């Protein structure tokens, strides 16, 4: 699992 | 140099309008801690501006540098800005799902079962996927066929193409471990290949090789090296293979740089004979940036540079190893460019060297290798591969090269 974040 | 671009945005009611991945401890590409844009939100500020694209690397936002930060640090920086947002981005010069891995495995099975074997499809897929993606393909293939993909491809392929494809199916540590094992086959060793791997691999790479070697062959790599080498050559190979070189410290030790330079000169050109253990200790234990500065300071004391001093002071396998090691310290992409040129320049091809370098460096520093190659030899690495190899074997190598220069 790798993190992806909306900004 | 990749193009660095400035993008200015107004923070809207729903933010900047893009998504990021990457970061320290959250690498989007193996070995790369950078922050990457992975989605553009339709209707958002980034989309309406039009400049930011998927795959862009974020270098900074306002007063915050975004190089070598954790993912959470980048998120905090990007969510707590002024309304006026000034992004520094670097343009390039994968969104790989399980659907992609399963589709690849299914298409490879079809290519294997086709009458006469559809080698073109096998090459087009595997040489255009990363090592981790190939691992996903191999696991998906085993789940579908209840058979190992490597074994299936060994039966369907032959010649140099089989060697390329089977090498690509190994993890980096597995591939290096098997190449090292092959190099020590029989009395002594293929010293050239042993030197190439042991002198060019980093601490982290050697640590993984040492572990995987023991798991694959039920013996330590160091013991196999000891059994098949001797003399100062063995001592140098054993010392390097431990992978315990001093890590790149942020503080430069200039007094030690000067003392190492004096010690190298005192141990060789200055005296009758050579104090080889002193050379081994310094060149295996000091960090790579430290030794780059040592080799420059060495010129202040010695009438010859480090490479020329090695040629005059020692001979045989030991000379070869020291020469390869210093090249790897000074300019490793140039080192591999030279070995590639040598593998193709004359009659025939040293396919063992050509294949191993293309497989092992395709995901490490192939762009820098291609750049050093074109600059020194005037023609592209692509061109030399084209002239020395043919058919689907050539096509596989050209894909690992990645393009013409
Ligand atoms: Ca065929
Ligand atoms: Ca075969
Ligand atoms: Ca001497
Ligand atoms: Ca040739």
């Amino acid at each position: 699992h790798f993190r992806e974040t909306e900004v | 140099s990749e193009k660095i671009m400035e993008i200015k945005l107004i923070k809207g009611p729903k933010g900047l309008g893009f998504s990021i991945a990457g970061g320290v401890g959250n690498q989007h590409i193996p070995g790369d801690n950078s922050i990457y844009v992975t989605k553009i939100i339709e209707g958002g500020a980034a989309h309406k501006d039009g400049k930011l694209q998927i795959g862009d690397k974020l270098l900074a936002v306002n007063n915050v540098c975004l190089e070598e930060v954790t993912h959470e640090e980048a998120v905090t920086a990007l969510k707590n800005t002024s309304d006026f947002v000034y992004l520094k981005v670097a343009k390039p010069t994968s969104a790989y799902t399980n659907f992609d891995a399963e589709r690849d495995a299914l298409n490879i099975e079809t290519a294997i079962k086709t009458k006469g074997v559809d080698e073109v499809t096998i090459v087009n897929i595997l040489t255009n996927r990363s090592n981790e993606q190939r691992q996903d393909i191999a696991f998906a293939y085993q789940r579908r066929t209840k058979k190992e993909l490597a074994s299936a491809l060994k039966s369907a392929l032959s010649g140099h193409l089989e060697t390329v494809i089977l090498g690509l199916l190994k993890t980096p540590a597995q591939y290096d471990a098997s190449e090292l094992k092959a190099s020590m086959k029989g009395l002594g060793t293929d010293e050239d290949s042993l030197i190439e791997i042991i002198c060019s691999r980093t601490n982290q790479e050697l640590q993984e090789i040492n572990r995987v070697y023991k798991e694959m062959y039920k013996t330590d790599l160091e013991k196999d090296i000891i059994s098949d080498t001797s003399g100062d050559f063995r001592k140098l190979m054993v010392a390097l293979a431990k992978g315990r070189r001093a890590e790149d410290g942020s503080v430069i030790d200039y007094e030690l740089i000067d003392q190492d330079a004096r010690d190298l000169y005192d141990a060789g050109v200055k005296r009758k004979g050579t104090d080889v253990p002193k050379w081994i200790s310094i060149m295996t234990e000091r960090s790579v940036p430290h030794l780059q500065k040592v080799f420059d300071r060495y010129k202040s004391y010695s009438p010859y540079d480090m490479l020329e001093s090695i040629r005059k002071e020692v001979k045989g396998d030991l000379e070869n190893a020291f020469l390869n090691l210093v090249q790897c310290i000074q300019n490793k992409p140039l080192y591999f460019a030279d070995r590639l040129y040598d593998s193709m320049k004359g009659k025939g091809t040293r396919d063992k060297v050509l294949i191993r370098i293309m497989v092992s460096r395709s995901e490490v520093d192939m762009l820098k290798i291609r750049s050093e190659f074109k600059r020194k030899y005037g023609k592209s690495l692509y061109y030399y591969i084209q002239q020395d190899t043919k058919g689907d074997y050539q096509k596989a190598l050209l894909y690992l090269c990645g393009g013409d220069d």
